[PDB]
């Protein structure tokens, strides 16, 4: 219920940068058991793969497995800052249709 | 209230007004009416522009002509009827306002990729040539040369004229080289449908053939006239080095200008996925072969006929086979170590290899260059969660909530108002299917499908309406303070006249620098 969904924010965060890896079946297998709180099943296999699958976290590479390139640069296109300006104009880039 | 919001100006305009606000900024007045008009009814005629806007009869007209031809501003095309007499037509001639719309950035390429002579000389020269060649729209050798001052060396500026011809930029003014390509390959069908002398009614279907093939080589010969041809450029008498033909002119091209920005997007989705060394040796390899690589170039053949239902890929799959030809064929053979780990890690661009030879190719590295720098748009304009949706719908295909809600993250209802900030513009478009009662009512299955140029084009939207603001109020910014920058050219005193002198300069900067920032993100969104 309301405890499902709020177990996977957690458990996660940083095992990520402690990842070449292999299997990829493994990583969960690894992952499953783990923090002696564990996990239960392969239930689990497909969830922390194909859920944070995409925006960088791990790259997907053949015999299955997984890559690490450019969240390394996010962790630490990218450095966009300083924004915005205070006042009198410019940009928006947004809705206005046409 | 007010409506000082410009909610006026945002319904009305898509495409359009976009060039003649340029060309407003360029000339203005006469200037845009023509343009303008040629755009919103397209196909126009000499006559035809005197009914509409009835201003300033033949007087404008044929003074804005020689205008526009001179910068090549309308595609020019002249024929006759059965019945008798001549016609002109013009068009709205290929994309030239957005050179305009280029001008140093053309040149900013023109000077950093001159390199191989190091800080030199050069700056100042070519500078000066360039802005000379662009602005008076076509330039012939000698007259050009005898602007230049006597008792000087003549050589030194023609020290690098021979280099400009180089490898891409300038290249010969030729002939129909401005022109429809819709229309050429019509006037070039010609002595195709008109070939057979009552030959034999047998097997209509090689009259398909005997067009088509004949067409086919009678059309590379001619895109690959401007392309490659060393006969004017390399011209070399005695009593001299090479030398440029005096006689034929030069205009510039979009080889490889519109490559080096291409490159450019290749290196910064590089550079994001390996360290500055690797995306170094790729460059290197990048500069040595960006000469045969057709790329920008890509179709060619697609504007101005069919391609097919059926025959779409015998059309298609001859690009293909070609694009498979000449990457493979020609380029270069084989710090090979670092191209093994430009090798070793492929996905998701290039690195193809072929045994004893290993290129890029030009065919199945575009998708992935549209995926990324699209789907850093969605991150760069709304929050982390408005980006993992997006793919989410992109594993699969066109499935309901059910696995939607599972899968995806974490909560219902965020996830239901992201979904309709998702859904909000297009891009996911809906399904229709019903629930038992075709098409009756309420609580029939829904599904999300990815949505082919439907999610390209709101880029394109992005196009005009972001420059558009951009130029016209800095324009507005110009006649505003009108008054003063009169004062200050006559100048060329108190305290406060100063300040709005530093005012708009400051404005000014910004903006440019806003023209082009966006300008690059525009021109990746240009294809596929």
């Amino acid at each position: 219920d309301i405890e499902f969904i709020n177990s996977l924010l957690t458990i996660v965060w940083r095992f990520i940068s402690e990842n070449y890896s292999t299997t990829q079946e493994i990583l969960e297998f690894i992952t499953a058991a783990q923090v002696a709180n564990v996990e239960l099943t392969p239930s689990n296999i497909r969830s922390l793969c194909e859920v944070l699958v995409y925006d960088d976290k791990l790259e997907k590479v053949t015999h299955d497995c997984y890559r690490v390139t450019l969240e390394s640069i996010l962790q630490m296109f990218n450095y966009f800052k300083m924004f915005p300006a205070s006042k009198h104009d410019k940009e928006v880039v947004y809705f206005d249709e046409w | 209230v007010m409506t000082i919001s410009s909610l006026e100006q945002r319904t009305l305009n898509p495409d359009l007004f976009l060039y003649k606000e340029l060309v407003k900024a360029h000339l203005g007045e006469r200037a845009a009416s023509v343009i303008g008009m040629l755009v919103a009814l397209g196909r126009l005629s000499v006559r035809e522009l005197v009914e509409k806007i009835d201003g300033m009869d033949v007087d404008s007209v044929k003074t804005t002509l020689v205008s526009l031809t001179q910068l090549r501003c309308v595609k020019y095309l002249q024929e006759t009827a059965i019945s008798g007499k001549k016609t002109t037509y013009y068009y709205y001639n290929e994309e030239g306002i957005h050179i305009l719309l280029y001008s140093g950035l053309i040149i900013d390429e023109i000077i950093t990729q001159m390199r191989v002579n190091d800080e030199e000389e050069h700056k100042q020269l070519v500078a000066e040539i360039v802005q000379n060649v662009i602005s008076l729209g076509s330039l012939t050798v000698e007259d050009y040369l005898s602007s230049v001052t006597s008792d000087s060396m003549k050589y030194t500026i023609s020290s690098l004229f021979v280099q400009l011809c180089e490898m891409g930029y300038l290249i010969q003014i030729s002939k129909l080289h401005y022109t429809p390509i819709e229309d050429l390959w019509q006037f070039l069908y010609e002595k195709h449908y008109k070939n057979i002398p009552r030959n034999s009614p047998l097997s209509d279907l090689k009259k398909r053939s005997q067009a088509k093939m004949n067409a086919k080589t009678d059309f590379a010969k001619i895109i690959n006239k401007p392309n490659e041809l060393s006969q004017i450029l390399t011209v070399d008498p005695k009593t001299s080095l090479r030398i440029v033909k005096p006689t034929v002119s030069l205009t510039i091209n979009l080889d490889r200008f519109m490559k080096g920005r291409r490159s450019k997007q290749l290196i910064n989705l590089a550079k994001t996925r390996v360290g500055s060394v690797t995306a170094q040796v790729y460059k290197i390899a990048l500069r040595l072969t960006e000469q045969k690589s057709p790329k920008i170039r890509d179709p060619l053949t697609q504007t101005g006929l069919l391609q097919d239902l059926e025959e779409a890929k015998s059309f298609q799959d001859e690009a293909e086979l070609v694009e498979e030809k000449t990457p493979g064929l020609t380029f270069n053979a084989i710090i090979n170590s670092h191209l093994k780990i430009l090798a070793s890690s492929n996905f998701p661009f290039l690195n193809e290899t072929k045994p004893g030879v290993y290129y890029v190719p030009y065919s199945k590295l575009m998708p992935v260059l549209k995926s990324s720098v699209y789907e850093y748009v969605i991150a760069s304009t709304l929050g982390p969660s408005a980006m993992r949706l997006s793919r989410c719908i992109r594993d699969n295909k066109l499935v309901s909530e059910k696995i939607i809600n599972s899968t995806a993250l974490m909560k219902e209802k965020d996830i239901r108002s992201t979904l309709a900030s998702l859904i909000r513009y297009n891009s996911v478009e809906i399904q229709e299917v019903p629930r038992t009662a075709d098409r009756s009512a309420s609580r029939a299955v829904f599904l999300f499908r990815c949505k082919e140029t439907h999610s390209y084009n709101f880029m394109r939207q992005n196009l005009e309406w972001n420059m558009a603001n951009l130029l016209f109020k800095k324009e507005k910014l110009k006649q505003e303070n009108s008054t003063l920058l009169k004062k200050a050219n006559r100048d060329d005193l108190l305290p406060s006249e100063l300040n709005q002198l530093k005012m708009v300069n400051e404005r000014e900067l910004n903006v440019f620098a806003r023209l082009s920032r966006l300008l690059s993100l525009w021109e990746v969104f240009q294809m596929a």
